[PDB]
This record gives C-alpha cells, structure tokens and sequence, in this order.
C-alpha cells in the first residue's frame, strides 16, 4: 500500500493523539463557555486606527499601567442594533473568551460604556495577509502551504468544538511577529453540531450550498479553505466577476480553472476541496480532516511542528518595535465620543 | 490573461461580507 508498516503505525498513533488532544480541549472550552476581565477606557492611550468596519473600528492602544500595546475593537452599540448584529457581537465575545489555540487571537479585556462595546485583544503587528498577498502578488506553494496548514489545524480545533467559522479570507488573517497566522474575527461563527441555514460570508468564499439556500454544515469551511489556498497560490481567487451574482454562477457550476504553474498535487487537493458534491468533498467524508492532512500536497508538513510554532516561517514582517503600525494602512481617525446617556442597555446586558 | 480578468472585475480590494 502507500505506507509501509512503520509509517502506518506512526500515522495511526498521531491521529489517535489528535483525538486525545481535542477531547481535552473541548472539555476546557465547555468549562470556560459556561463559567466565563474588565478594564475601562481610561486605562489605555489610543494610538492609531488599524482597520475599519460598519460596527466601529479597531485601534492600536497602549495600556497605561503596564505599557503593553493591544488592539481594541470598538463597537457602536446603536450601529450594532441598526445593522441587526446584536447576537453576532455577543457571540463573538463569548467565543473569544472561551477558545484557546496558538492561531486564535487572545482576548485580554472587555468592557462597555454608555455608547460603545470594547474588546481588547493581543496586537498582531504583522498586518493582514491580504496586504502582503496583493503586494507580493502570489505566494509560492511552500509559503501558501505553511499558512494553509495553520488554517487546517485551526479548523480541526474549531470543528471539534462544533464551531463553524464561515468567513475565511485573507482580510481576516493577520501575520504575527514570528510570521504565523492569527484569526481575530468571529462575527459569523456559530455552534452547529447539525446544520444551519443563514446566508452569510463573503461572495468569493461562499460554498455552493450556501448560495443555493440549503441547510449546510462545517463542510462550508473546507470549501473556503480551497478558495484560500487557490487565492494564496494564484494571487486571485478561483471565482470572480464584476458582480456577486456572476460569482455565484461560477461557484455552483462545478468548473474551476487553474494557473499553469500550479502543481498537480495542488490541483488535486483543490478539486477535492472545491467539490460541489458534498458526498465527495474533503473534510466531509468518513475520514474527516485526515483526507486533507494526509493529502500528497501536505506530505512535507510536520503537523506537530506547525502547532508548536517550530517551523521557520517563509516571511517575517517588518517590525521596528512595540507599537509599530507600518504593516497597516492609514485610516481616517474619528474621536471616541461617549454619550452622557446610556444607549441600548438591555440589548447588551450580557456583554 | 486570467490575472487581467481579475483586475477587470474591480474586486481587487478588501471584500465585505454580505
Ligand atoms: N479584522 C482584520 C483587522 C483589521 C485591523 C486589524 O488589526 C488587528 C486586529 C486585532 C489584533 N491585531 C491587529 O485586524
């Protein structure tokens, strides 16, 4: 067969150890989820806006007593209510408090005032994958694989907790000072052991069964991994067009084309992730995540060494010191106004 | 090329969720 006796034994043991790890991690998550660190705004100096959204913004801050830098996501409670994202905001905080994994950003403090909600997390100084990818053009297959391996492990972890992620894309992946990935956004993540039905995500990364309004499951995240690996390795995503509706027609068609520089191993992996037939999609079969991890394209990947952060990264972002924001774009700076009247108190009582 | 088609899509910047 493909493996001789020593390699088959090694792989079986590895796969059993993963099960042992996940069972412990699930116990730890559930204890934190059931029995969940405040601070206040004047504990921090505000330095610079690192990124913006419809909710509010993310700012670099420095914690006054300790001198540590953090990234502070500020959400305007009234805008959250208007954008129908109360449950999403409360869920994101609950997830971030409860998870623990080397590629998931660490929430350090949270708090709220009359106007806003605040989530203070580790600062990840290396910037968005998105920026680096557009700047360099494309990543080599080894460079793409190093990142892809981290997403595979992170999804193996999240899915073990019954969490579906649902908004993978380069925009949502940050690079830390050692060149490893950090996932920070959980705005569409949901606990789903069974199926779920909401239309959500980003057009280029939507799985066909989401577009087709079916009940769907964690396999949508493995489709999205396909999209990400393709985009990292090509420099552009597999399905694009001027308008979303034309993207969707490409996604559901069952057709994908590849650059001539893609390896055959890469193309085989992507045809198995970008599989419109759920009964054939990798990550959704009886062998689960192991179909992905044991694929030829990942044959050089030492999964434990990636988890331990002992692999030399392909790319180490520029870092001139704590507080360096050079790997982030410039955004228009708006004041943080706090109303003298409490807004939306009942909606956000659990935050 | 396919890259040129990508540039023509106008979706080369940060993409919003739906
Ligand atoms: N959602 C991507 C994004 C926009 C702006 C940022 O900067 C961050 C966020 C969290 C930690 N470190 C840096 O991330």
């Amino acid at each position: 067969g493909h493996m001789g006796n020593a390699a088959a034994a090694k792989k079986g043991s590895e796969q059993e150890s993963v099960k042992e790890f996940l069972a412990k991690a699930k116990e730890e998550f559930l204890k934190k989820w059931e029995s969940p660190n405040t601070a206040q705004l004047d504990h921090f100096d505000r330095i610079k806006t690192l990124g913006t959204g419809s909710f509010g913004r993310v700012m670099l801050v420095k914690h006054k007593e300790t001198g540590n830098h953090y990234a502070m996501k500020i959400l305007d409670k009234q805008k959250v209510v208007k954008l129908k994202q109360i449950e999403h905001t409360l869920n994101e905080k609950r997830i971030l408090q409860a998870v623990n994994f080397p590629f998931l950003v660490k929430l350090e403090f949270s708090f709220k005032d009359n106007s806003n909600l605040y989530m203070v997390m580790e600062y990840v100084p290396g910037g968005e994958m998105f920026s680096h990818l557009r700047r360099i053009g494309r990543f080599s297959e080894p460079h793409a694989r190093f990142y892809a391996a981290q997403i595979v492990l992170t999804f193996e972890y999240l899915h073990s907790l019954d969490l579906i992620y649902r908004d993978l894309k380069p925009e949502n992946l940050l690079i830390d000072q050692q060149g490893y990935i950090q996932v920070t956004d959980f705005g569409f993540a949901k606990r789903v052991k069974g199926r779920t039905w909401t239309l959500c995500g980003t057009p280029e990364y939507l799985a066909p069964e989401i577009i087709l309004s079916k009940g769907y499951n964690k396999a949508v995240d493995w489709w999205a991994l396909g999209v990400l690996i393709y985009e990292m390795a090509a420099g552009y995503p597999p399905f694009f067009a001027d308008q979303p509706i034309q993207i969707y027609e490409k996604i559901v068609s069952g057709k994908v084309r590849f650059p001539s520089h893609f390896s055959s191993d890469l193309k085989d992996l992507l045809r198995n992730l970008l599989q419109v037939d759920l009964t054939k999609r990798f990550g959704n079969l009886k062998n689960g995540v192991n179909d992905i991890k044991n694929h030829k394209w990942f044959a050089t990947t030492d999964w434990i060494a990636i988890y331990q952060r002992k692999v030399e990264a392909p790319f180490i972002p520029k870092f001139k010191g704590p507080g360096d924001t050079s790997n982030f774009d410039d955004y228009e700076e708006e004041e943080i106004r706090v109303s003298i009247n409490e807004k939306c108190g009942k909606e956000f009582t659990e935050f | 090329t396919t890259y040129a088609d990508f540039i023509a899509s106008g979706r080369t910047g940060r993409r919003n969720a739906i």
